[PDB]
């Protein structure tokens, strides 16, 4: 929401575990974002990466 | 307390730290408080990990500092087992005597 | 229509409201400032 | 899986059950992250179907 | 202030003697067990001092008014604590229409109705009508 740019990833994410992920795809994201703009700015603040 | 620990291949890949309170038994300490007293009950307050199952029988007794140090030590000196696998990734193990029934 | 909503009041609400009132500054500057700020969006 | 086809379960399923269906799935994200503890139920049913 | 709600387990654990209040004989029991050993005279003036009743029971408000002098919170924090605190009539940390449209009035900031809703609805980002401390504070950023 903020880059809008994709961008190269510069490393690499290996499993060592049998692991559950929960995916989300950046276009559909951003749209329900916009939509709900009210929730998106609460979203972007609350909201911090690990890596 | 600090534990690097070795890889599968030999080699040595990461360091482990572990960290504890021990403020409610050092000398009291303060550059800024709004009472000693209160300080003190802060920072003991603060100890609870120390407080808690690791040295909750220090109340009935006196002196206790003599066996909490080893009390506290003892669940550190435990990760040496933890240590173990090495970085690997692999299977884990099953008891002898009884025999894969594939 | 979906996009248009009514503005309405409870009875109960009103009646808490009232009694209330029945049972009933300078330090809020900020609070009117946020008031002064809300007026100023809806003029 | 053998004979559970998952897709053709959630597209004879309708859309709200559908929406319910999903939000239970990523119910585990949706209540320990707390980015998600001020959602609304319109964009927790989006981003239950994105997800 | 509600925060300090942890401190109930380091109450309970330092209230050795169980009779909802402090104890010499308990202070001086975890005294030892620790160790140190400062004065009886020393031990007991501090019990005065702190005690808001001051004969030996020590009670919780003596060490809630310790830990609110040494906070010191920031400004900004306590201002938009207590003015939630006196908009939410009831103190129970919600925020509703009648409440905010009585402090309005009482306050002489009064606005129309469909002003009160729409500052309702501005705040309300979840869409379940209550307005909340982070909220608030997203109204106050501006």
């Amino acid at each position: 929401w903020k880059e809008a740019t994709l961008a190269q990833s510069c490393a690499n994410v290996r499993a060592l575990t049998y692991c559950d992920l929960h995916v989300i795809k950046r276009d559909a994201l951003q749209k329900v974002l916009e939509f709900y703009t009210a929730f998106s700015h609460s979203f972007s603040r609350n909201l911090i990466l690990t890596y | 307390k600090i534990a690097p620990i070795r890889n599968e291949q030999d080699k040595v890949v990461l360091f482990l730290c572990t960290f504890s309170d021990i403020t409610a038994f050092k000398q009291p300490i303060e550059d800024d408080s709004c009472k000693g007293w209160g300080k003190f009950a802060r920072l003991t307050r603060a100890l609870t990990s120390s407080r808690g199952v690791l040295q909750q029988l220090a109340p009935s007794v006196q002196k206790g500092e003599n066996v909490h140090k080893h009390s506290r030590l003892a669940e550190v000196l435990q990760l040496g087992s933890d240590i173990l696998p090495q970085y690997k990734q692999e299977a884990p193990k099953t008891p002898p005597h009884i025999i894969l029934h594939y | 229509n979906l996009r248009k909503r009514i503005v309405f009041r409870k009875i109960s609400d009103v009646k808490r409201e009232e009694e209330e009132r029945m049972k009933r500054l300078p330090p809020d500057h900020p609070v009117r400032r946020l008031f002064q700020r809300f007026r100023q969006q809806k003029e | 899986s053998r004979g559970i086809d998952t897709e053709k379960v959630l597209q004879i399923c309708p859309k709200d059950m559908r929406a319910d269906i999903c939000v239970h799935l990523n119910r585990k994200v949706f209540k320990e992250h707390p980015a998600f503890r001020l959602a609304s139920d319109g964009c927790l049913r989006a981003l239950a179907m994105e997800f | 202030e509600e925060q300090i709600a942890e401190f109930k387990e380091a109450f309970s654990l330092f209230d050795k003697d169980g009779d909802g209040t402090i104890t010499t004989k308990e202070l001086g029991t975890v005294m030892r067990s620790l160790g140190q050993n400062p004065t009886e005279a020393e031990l007991q003036d501090m019990i005065n001092e702190v005690d808001a009743d001051g004969n030996g029971t020590i009670d919780f408000p003596e060490f809630l008014t310790m830990m609110a002098r040494k906070m010191k919170d920031t400004d900004s924090e306590e201002e938009i604590r207590e003015a939630f605190r006196v908009f939410d009539k009831d103190g129970n940390g919600y925020i509703s229409a009648a409440e905010l449209r009585h402090v309005m009035t009482n306050l002489g900031e009064k606005l129309t109705d469909e002003e009160v809703d729409e500052m309702i609805r501005e705040a309300d980002i979840d869409g379940d009508g209550q307005v909340n401390y982070e909220e608030f504070v997203q109204m106050m950023t501006a």
